[PDB]
């Protein structure tokens, strides 16, 4: 499928950012999971990004850790986060969903077998925390021959070397977490890279009109989303009124 | 692109973040400069001779292989300052990091002895050291936190996911993440990302390299097999590595059984666990059918390292070493006979070690065979634990 | 008639039952026959290289130093197997109890160094060995008991008197006078009746010995002064001994002074007790007016010997050696400071010596001074000890 | 005084033994201490042997180890056992007293004057347990000049050069703690030592008459008071009732 091209060809039409949220699968459970992200899809996310649960999550920072743990909590597995991948697909059929895998998860069954379901269940891209361009050839075959798109990251500390390899490699969008970040949206695009969302520290409206103005193409909320899950345990109403209320904000900004 | 090869066979690899590249290639140049640097290599050689307490004895054990056809020598990393092999490599890691220009070290542990001689190395050399310690970890090693903490280390407890030593790993990978530019991860076994499975290799190699002009000082001749425990693989390649190329002479790691492999309650992921990615490496992993990490489950605190280093898993699949396990039991009986017959308390991590020789002899005991075990630890850490057991027995 | 004098000048001497006697002329010609034979010679410098590790290293320490003209090296007795310098003396007093044809060892011991070192000599040489304790000693000494019992020790707490060392030490002897025809007495300091003072300082004398070689070695010149603790006197002795006839060369033992002299609460009768006869010798004890012996108060367990050897009593008289004392906070502060700035966990015995080096630089710290202090032990065994005063100051 | 000398004399003309009691002085207190002495003499004791507890008595067993730890438990001192000493004189003129003393109560306040005291006091013999006779020369000097027996042991490990040192050096009697012991006995008489008192054992009437037979002038019990004085502590009459008995019978074993 094409869904990412056809949201920034759409955005694009528009004058549009996209605005990104992340979640974990499956946090605080897999009714109230499903029902976070359909409130997440009728409040505007352009797109999904979401999380896999992992024992070992060396690229995530403690709200994130967290959401595994209650995940775990509610014994929550990647097949039953698959399950809830096609249910999801079979709700909303245009909305790019992408997931962010831990490479042992990826790997355990077999890496084309991976990216074969992912492509059963309608996902249309995949970032691996934990696998550098440099490692990355048998994911990005994998994920490409199963109509995926692979998704790096371009990191603070990136160089032209880097910037030039994820500009080949990447498909669906640069994951961008900022070198000046003027230049760094320039070099993307002079290397024809996906787009560019911006994923460093997106918590306020503020910060994704700051992001479309310096030509990123949208932004990513990595974790401002399961700040308000953690907040709102106690009341499922008022975690979907938040999540609602927030990304609403979040996408009005991105106009 | 790198300097050197990061894989070993089909193991080994740099499966970190992307922002952790930077770090990691950084690390390797400064390694292979450090390599060619005569200056470097003498600093540390006087580290080793003059603080650490290098070259260690190879004691021979006469008492213990009586009346059978082994002769058995022990090389004795449990007289190095700080108890254990883990010094020699935390003093070479922490030249590295001053050649780099940091002055913070990170480390993780799970025994303990790492933290110790992380923090002993950071105290000598002026380093403002911090260690990550799974919660679980920092409430039952509470002698070596304090030894830690009197030597002026910062002791981080870590809360998360199982709050071990895997645990523990990832804290130290996040922490480091964000300050490689003053800070070097002193990762503490010859497992990980590259380069650190060879560097902790290089700067451990003298146990092999002593033991070799030891024994043919002694015997003449090499060893027929040398025996060292695993956890994540260092005091084991230590040993190893200057007698790969001598192929008559056994290379045997052995990895913790547990209560025994059939309980799944052992900490042997190279011969019983399964190949995956985490913690910067494609090893093999102690981890469940859908690819959680698990723990290693051992008597011995030290062999709780959920996996093994990639360079031991290669020196398998080609046959140049090969792996066994021993038993929370048999490691205990080992421990009690080492005691009792040449007044040496080993390590219990080292123990198992001794009881994989101890099993060599006692099967065959009319096979003329030249052994030597990697004493890499002293035990005294470990006779409360010890205590308790025989306690609990009735003994 | 003896074949060697028994006596320091005034100090020192025979003073046991006369059924004793025999035991001891026994002792001194097995002695006297083994000093002059190369085959017992190359015996025991093979244990003490192979099984116990020495040489020891002569470690620089700069960081505690810095911004002084004093530059302080500590010999690492830390670092011999047994974690203390007793390991030497007993390797030595086992070979002669061989050499005698006796089968069984006798040994006191108060804060359980002496007795771990005891036990696992008699274990690698095939001896039956019984360790008295002061029962208050017992105790507050589980793991050095236990230890001592690991290593197939019998450990007999010892309920007269003040159970503690002195009691033990007596113990010892009432047990010899009736069995030393197939056990030998392992005494574990440079005192008690003649022979031993001498034995101990011959078999302790490689420390002083090295120190020399490594000190030319390193810096071309002899010490200003070497640096040791003082309990009974044989870490100190084995220091001294091969630097008696360097004139120029200072040599300082360090007794504890507790609580303080003024407080009565010490340990220092060299310089603040009564010459007296007890335990076999002439020398200065801890008594009380009218002659009963008392104890010595200390911090550290291993300077409870309530008496000093005679050498030390006479080198003192004469003007070669000085004596000083040193306090329990003095000596906490020290090994507070040797944890945090060098990495090395001092024995609270040691950590008498180094408190008394520090007070020679911080006093005139624009002197030039070239100091050894002897490191007689690790200090893993009082960690708990540090924790507990830590706590209660609200460090 | 020729306290020993009269004694051994009178003996003989009787064709009699010695039996000589120990005990601790201040054992179980002061008091009671002078009642059992009182009883010793009155049943039959020729001569006293007298310990003055010491902290660190390294050539006793266990029975007068425990009863040093009463008489310390009483807060008995050494100058509490003179007073004592000076007592038990002023009543028995004839009867010979000797010390068994630890060296560093002697050499203390200054060997001569411990002496001095022992002679002021009306004390005939002084056996300083841990002085070998190598080391005795300032003790038996001392003791001499203050007309005071200087004792030594003949333990069972004895050779010939110390039976002839014994043999000079000693006075009053030699302690035999027993080369065959009719050797022994021989060899101090052919060496003119002071008369042998057996000391090792001696707990039975029978161990008296085989010291007699086998040539010792008596015999000297050396715990066995001692004993009798731990198994009565509770009953102060019964302890000199059994005591009594004791060495009545001890005695008689004598002739
Ligand atoms: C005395 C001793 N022997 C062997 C090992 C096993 O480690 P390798 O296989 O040699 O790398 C250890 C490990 N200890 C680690 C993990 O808990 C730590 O202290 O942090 C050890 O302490
Ligand atoms: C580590 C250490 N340093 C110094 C000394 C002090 O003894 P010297 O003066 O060197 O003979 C001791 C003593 N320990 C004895 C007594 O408790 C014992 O263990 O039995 C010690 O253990
Ligand atoms: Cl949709
Ligand atoms: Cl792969
Ligand atoms: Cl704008
Ligand atoms: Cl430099
Ligand atoms: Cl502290
Ligand atoms: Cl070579
Ligand atoms: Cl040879
Ligand atoms: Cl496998
Ligand atoms: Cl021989
Ligand atoms: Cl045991
Ligand atoms: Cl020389
Ligand atoms: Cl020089
Ligand atoms: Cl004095
Ligand atoms: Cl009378
Ligand atoms: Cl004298
Ligand atoms: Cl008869
Ligand atoms: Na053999
Ligand atoms: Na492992
Ligand atoms: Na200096
Ligand atoms: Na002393």
């Amino acid at each position: 499928m094409e869904r990412y091209e056809n949201l920034f060809a759409q955005l694009n039409d528009r004058r549009e950012g996209a605005f990104v949220p992340f979640v974990t699968l499956g946090d605080p459970g897999i009714e109230q999971s499903l029902k976070i992200i359909d409130t997440l899809i009728d409040a505007g996310a352009d797109a999904l990004e979401l999380g896999v649960p992992f024992s070992d999550p060396l690229a995530d920072g403690p709200t994130i850790q967290n959401a595994n743990l209650r995940a775990f909590a509610a014994g929550v597995t990647p097949a039953q986060c698959f399950e809830m991948l096609a249910l999801i697909r079979e709700k909303h059929p245009t909305i790019p969903i992408g997931l962010l895998m831990y490479a042992n998860l990826v790997f355990n069954n077999g890496i084309d077998a991976f990216y074969a379901r992912c492509e059963q269940v309608g996902v249309d891209s995949v970032l691996v925390a934990d696998v550098p361009v440099e490692e990355s050839a048998p994911f990005r075959q994998a994920a490409l021959r199963h109509n995926i798109a692979p998704i790096f990251i371009c990191p603070p500390n990136a160089d032209d070397d880097l910037l030039r390899q994820v500009a080949s490699y990447g498909r669906g969008y640069t994951y961008l977490l900022s070198l000046p970040l003027h230049h760094l949206i320039e070099k993307l695009k002079e290397y024809h890279a996906a787009p560019a969302l911006q994923g460093f520290g997106i918590s306020s409206p503020e910060q994704v009109s700051a992001a479309v103005r310096a030509g990123a193409a949208g932004a990513i909320s990595g974790s401002a989303i399961v700040k308000i899950i953690e907040k709102n345990l106690a009341s499922p109403k008022q975690m979907l009124a938040e999540l609602r209320s927030f990304v609403s904000a979040m996408k009005a900004a991105s106009r | 692109t790198t300097l050197l090869n990061p894989y070993f066979g089909e193991f080994g690899g740099m499966y970190v973040p992307q922002i952790l590249m930077p770090a990691l290639n950084q690390l390797e140049e400064a390694f292979v400069s450090a390599q060619k640097d005569p200056e470097f290599q003498a600093q540390f050689a006087d580290l080793l001779k003059n603080y650490a307490g290098r070259p260690t004895a190879l004691t021979k054990c006469q008492n213990i292989t009586a009346g059978t056809r082994t002769t058995l020598y022990l090389k004795r990393e449990d007289l190095l300052h700080g108890g254990a092999h883990k010094t020699n490599q935390v003093l070479g890691q922490a030249l590295l990091a001053k050649r780099m220009g940091k002055s913070e070290i990170i480390a993780e542990t799970g025994a303990g002895q790492h933290g110790v001689a992380s923090a002993l190395a950071s105290a000598l050399l002026g380093l403002k050291c911090r260690i990550y310690m799974g919660a679980k970890d920092v409430e039952r090693q509470s002698p070596n936190v304090f030894r830690m903490r009197l030597m002026g280390a910062e002791v981080i407890p870590v809360h998360s996911g199982s709050a071990t030593l895997k645990d523990a790993c990832n804290e130290a990978l996040r922490d480091w993440s964000g300050s490689y530019e003053t800070a070097h991860y002193m990762l503490g076994t010859a497992a990980g990302p590259h380069p650190y499975p060879t560097i902790v290799r290089e700067f451990q190699r003298m146990i092999g390299e002593e033991t070799k002009a030891q024994i043919l000082d002694k015997e003449g001749r090499l060893p027929d097999a040398v025996i060292a425990c695993v956890g994540g693989g260092s005091n084991a390649i230590g040993m190893f590595a200057d007698f790969i190329n001598d192929t008559s002479v056994g290379l045997i790691g052995v990895e913790p059984g547990g209560h025994g492999i059939e309980t799944g309650e052992h900490g042997a992921p190279l011969k019983h666990g399964r190949v995956g990615i985490y913690f910067g490496m494609k090893a093999p992993m102690m981890q469940t059918a859908d690819g959680q990490i698990e723990e290693s489950y051992s008597i011995s605190a030290g062999l709780d390292f959920p996996s093994v280093g990639p360079q031991h898993a290669y020196l398998n699949s080609i046959g140049r070493a090969d792996y066994v396990s021993i038993t929370d039991d048999e490691a205990l009986e080992a421990f009690k006979t080492l005691c009792r017959h040449e007044g040496i308390i080993p390590a219990l991590e080292s123990s198992h070690a001794l009881a994989h020789a101890l099993k060599m002899m006692r099967e065959q005991p009319e096979k003329e065979q030249l052994l030597v075990v990697n004493l890499s630890g002293r035990g005294d850490k470990d006779i409360f634990t010890v205590h308790d057991i025989l306690k609990a027995r009735g003994e």
